């Protein structure tokens, strides 16, 4: 023991002068005449590193893991030479079991893995049912509808438009399933083919389709197509969300142009100023839209949301309850209202407002605001919650919300953490990884891999019992000390 | 970069 140790000095000796091979010998000579010291087997890991031999790296560095499962240099080592052979969740792994005993080096293998993911995965379907409910939501319903040539002597597609727009503003689960499958049909049917206006109507349906698939490119053509043989407000409107400020603000006046009276033009424009902080533009397009369509909830609302965001949050309140008094079933008034007093720290009124949005929701024949209220209601429980009854009562708002409208990444997303949280952590995979399918921009694809990615790692780490009893350890301390 |  004594004359290894002597050994492994002078092996020292040798590695500070760079010669590692020199070194190695040394380490070795050691090992033959005491095996099972794990720093003999480190330090020659740490020769081979020098060198560049990542795989004889892992073999040392795991002979002196397999003696001293907690040995740092040696952990610390496996993942840097795992890292650069491409094992991203190996490296993941050792370095959480070396961070139990960092975080960047974590941080840049989990990003390393989720990009390897997303790219293996990567090489039709549409958003939710609250979420169409509320981008169609602006529109007058009866005139859209009502916007279909009969008087054509040829078109042999408009009763299936008809059809498809019916079906789009019946605000229903399987009316938006429908639309998607008619609007699709409605538009070969034109290509094969008043039509005119009827073939620009029916690939300006077909194209914010696309859009709303994500297809963007194939909205772009269908849109631009539509203009070309007919040009609407709602083509100009919908090619310019698609595109989206110069080139956006020349859309929307040559929507204007083609009907200065047409309400969801200055409502879409209205939403933009408000995303660019132009409060006196967003205020006066809203109140145009309110003017041209008195009976539509939504100008309202924004402009309550205005004034929230100026802070004044009096004046947006009394707002809301003034909207209350026109619109006193739409469920829309106090989901937005939930909305603004959640940010504004107001929790118990929220919940309040959020149980009065679930109500009416549950009553009206059309959706309107879909599992808003069960998604708002149950991430402010959540975050209220040790409170067992809380965080029991959000996993069965948002199971419910998962299973009213499946095609919800918010509510996947919502509910796997939650059952992160409590170790149901394969339920959690799954959930986060039918939302990255389910996600819109890459951005949002790439988070949600990076969810399952890391909670693959924590699974990975739960099922050793040692690590999971280090773990639990680590969290009782943690309260404790609290 | 360290030995023991």
């Amino acid at each position: 023991q004594a004359y290894a140790v002597q050994l492994k000095n002078r092996g020292n000796h040798f590695f500070t002068a760079k010669n590692f091979n020199e070194a190695i010998k040394y380490y070795q000579y050691a090992i033959e005449l005491d095996p099972n010291e794990p720093v003999f087997y480190s330090n020659i890991s740490a020769c081979y590193i020098s060198t560049g031999d990542l795989e004889k790296v892992i073999e040392f560095t795991t002979k002196a893991l397999e003696i001293k499962p907690d040995h740092s240099k040696a952990l610390l080592r496996r993942a840097s030479a795992n890292e650069s052979l491409g094992n991203f969740t190996d490296a993941m792994f050792d370095l959480s079991v070396l961070s139990l005993n960092i975080e960047p080096m974590l941080e840049r293998n989990l990003n390393k893995q989720a990009m390897k993911v997303l790219n293996e995965n990567l090489s039709q379907v549409l958003p939710s049912n609250t979420s169409l409910a509320s981008f169609f939501g602006i529109f007058d319903s009866h005139l859209e509808v009502s916007s279909v040539n009969t008087s054509s002597n040829y078109d042999t597609a408009y009763a299936l438009l008809s059809d498809a727009l019916q079906r789009l503003y019946s605000a229903t689960d399987e009316g938006y399933l429908v639309a998607n499958d008619l609007l699709t049909k409605s538009t070969d049917m034109y290509h094969s083919l008043p039509l005119r206006e009827n073939a620009a109507l029916a690939l300006c349906y077909t194209g914010i389709f696309h859009f709303l698939k994500n297809n963007l490119l194939d909205a772009q053509v269908l849109l631009q197509e539509s203009i070309n043989l007919h040009p609407t407000p709602n083509s100009y409107i919908f090619l310019a969300l698609t595109l989206a400020s110069q080139e956006f603000f020349k859309f929307f006046q040559k929507a204007v142009d083609l009907n200065p009276e047409y309400p969801p033009t200055y409502y879409h424009r209205g939403q933009m100023y408000f995303i660019l902080q132009d409060y006196k533009n967003a205020k006066e397009d809203f109140q145009k839209a309110q003017s041209l369509n008195p009976e539509n909830v939504y100008p309202y609302i924004q402009l309550a949301c205005l004034l929230y965001k100026q802070g004044k949050f009096t004046e947006s309140e009394a707002f809301f309850n003034e909207t209350k008094l026109k619109f006193p079933t739409l469920p829309e008034v106090p989901t937005f209202f939930a909305e603004i007093l959640t940010d504004r720290g107001d929790f118990d009124t929220a919940i309040k407002q959020y149980d009065i949005a679930k109500r009416l929701e549950e009553v009206q024949e059309k959706i309107h605001v879909g599992i808003g209220p069960l998604i708002g209601k149950a991430t402010i429980l959540a975050r209220q919650s040790l409170d067992e009854e809380k965080f029991n009562a959000a996993i069965k708002l948002l199971t419910k919300a998962c299973e009213l409208d499946p095609r919800s990444e918010q509510a996947k997303i919502g509910l796997a953490q939650l059952k992160l949280q409590m170790e149901k952590i394969d339920e959690a995979i799954e959930l986060f990884e039918d939302s990255a399918i389910l996600a819109r921009t890459m951005d949002e694809k790439l988070q949600a891999t990076t969810f399952a990615e890391a909670a693959k790692i924590q699974k990975r780490l739960r099922a050793d019992p040692i690590i999971s009893a280090k773990m639990e350890l680590t969290l009782a301390r943690y309260r404790a000390k609290g | 970069e360290e030995v023991d």
